[PDB]
């Protein structure tokens, strides 16, 4: 099988700057018919891939002219003249000269924006969940930049690591930010044995944590 | 031109599944259709392709005895049958046209586990007010989440699910102005296909 090696692994770029993604094949993509079968795909967050370029340099319909594709033989290049927020995602090269057809490992394109602080929100177990005998405490850390963040759950002055279920989003195009959600699952009883519930966010934007709390008995 | 794939499927190990990929009356009858596999958080793997008129196929050797590619010229539909299903077959499957379009994907869950209906809870808070919706204990993936049937989409962050332990759970946040809520009504709308459940939960102060 033809091994398709993509470089760089990740790329963080400011809006309006140029982007260059490399694809190198283990064998020549120059086919017996004189044609070169190399495609470029972009996978946007929560979406199926979409082809941007086909046969080394042709642009697919609706693909903005800032996208350019070039190369020959074993070396290929995808270029963005001046990047846009809607360009974020994973870039994959696709070869069809040899069988089986193979793809590159991917290149993650992350947009650079001004550092934003998370909007922290805390939510106690709903009355309905408490009726069914369950107890989940939800905490949203919304629209932050950069991605690296730490969510510490404090209960009555002490850290809690068990029952914690964290989930992140991929960078949004609409504002170049990341969002996250944390859930602390306890039994109705464990929940009823404690009072103070804290959601601390440790980021670069502030010194130091962004603390959201509530008292169960209030 | 666009490719519409069949809905998600949960199948027990050892059994077999058949997926469909349908395009507009033009493109499919002249263009090659590829089938690609993608496991969550992973890259792409080519399964094989099928030619339009001649019904000629080509397979990746790894899928020789797993996949079978067929096409119905009359209905502009390509199919992929996977056999003797294993947990390793749990992934997203796409069809991709040589002439450009890709399908939305079809999620396949290979599990012994049983179909569980999701518990939906309204998350009421203790310039702008953030509201929430919790979707706890459901199987398999996926679920569909909208706010106020769809009239709310701008200030919404829907989060991916997490596995613990049978059983998946996900959440969504809606940030509207202090004046919008609770003066006007804001309801959460959740839907699970497998359990045939459609839930609507009003966020109350
Ligand atoms: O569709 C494919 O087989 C394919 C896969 C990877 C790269 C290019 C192609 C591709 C071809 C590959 C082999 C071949 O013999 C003919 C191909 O024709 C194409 C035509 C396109 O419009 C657009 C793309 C192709």
């Amino acid at each position: 099988d033809v091994v398709m090696t993509q470089t760089p692994l990740t790329l963080s770029i400011t809006i309006g700057q140029p982007v260059s993604i490399s694809c190198k094949s283990s064998q020549s993509l120059f086919a017996s018919d004189g044609r070169t079968y190399l495609n470029w795909l972009l996978q946007r967050p929560g979406q199926s891939p979409e082809r941007l370029i086909y046969l080394v340099s042709n642009l697919d319909s609706g693909v903005l002219d800032r996208f350019t594709g070039s190369g020959s033989g074993t070396d290929f290049t995808l270029k963005i003249s001046r990047v846009e927020a809607e360009d974020l995602g994973v870039y994959y090269c696709w070869q069809g000269t040899h069988f089986p057809q193979t793809f590159g490992g991917g290149t993650k394109l992350e947009i650079k924006r001004a550092d934003a602080a998370p909007t922290v929100s805390i939510f106690p177990p709903s009355s309905e969940q408490l009726t069914s005998g369950g107890a989940s405490v939800v905490c949203f850390l919304n629209n932050f930049y950069p991605k690296d963040i730490n969510v510490k759950w404090k209960i009555d002055g002490s850290e809690r690591q068990n029952g914690v279920l964290n989930s992140w989003t991929d960078q949004d195009s609409k504002d170049s930010t990341y969002s996250m959600s944390s859930t602390l699952t306890l039994t109705k009883d464990e929940y009823e044995r404690h009072n103070s519930y804290t959601c601390e966010a440790t980021h670069k934007t502030s010194t130091s944590p962004i603390v959201k709390s509530f008292n169960r008995n209030e | 031109v666009q490719l519409q794939q069949s809905g998600p499927e949960l199948v027990k190990p050892g059994a077999s599944v058949k997926m469909s990929c349908k395009a507009s009356g033009y493109t499919f009858s002249t263009s090659v259709i590829h089938w690609v596999k993608q496991k969550p958080g992973q890259g792409l793997e080519w399964i094989g392709y099928i030619f339009p008129y001649n019904y000629g196929t080509q397979y990746n050797e790894e899928f020789r005895g797993k996949a079978t590619l067929t096409s119905d010229k009359s209905s502009n539909t390509a199919y992929m049958e996977l056999s003797s299903l294993t947990s390793e077959d749990s992934a997203v499957y796409y069809c991709a046209s040589r002439s450009g379009p890709w399908g939305q994907g079809t999620t396949l869950t290979v599990s012994s586990a049983k179909t569980t209906a999701p518990s939906v809870y309204p998350l009421a808070p203790v310039s702008s007010v953030t509201l929430g919706c919790l979707v706890k204990g459901y199987f398999p993936e996926p679920v569909t989440l909208t706010w106020n049937s769809g009239s709310l989409s701008s200030g919404v962050h829907t989060f991916p699910a997490v596995l613990q332990s049978d059983l998946y759970t996900l959440s969504s946040s809606v940030t509207v102005t202090s004046s919008t809520w609770p003066s006007q009504s804001i309801t959460c709308n959740v839907a699970h296909p497998a359990s045939s459940t459609k839930v609507d939960k009003k966020i109350e102060p």
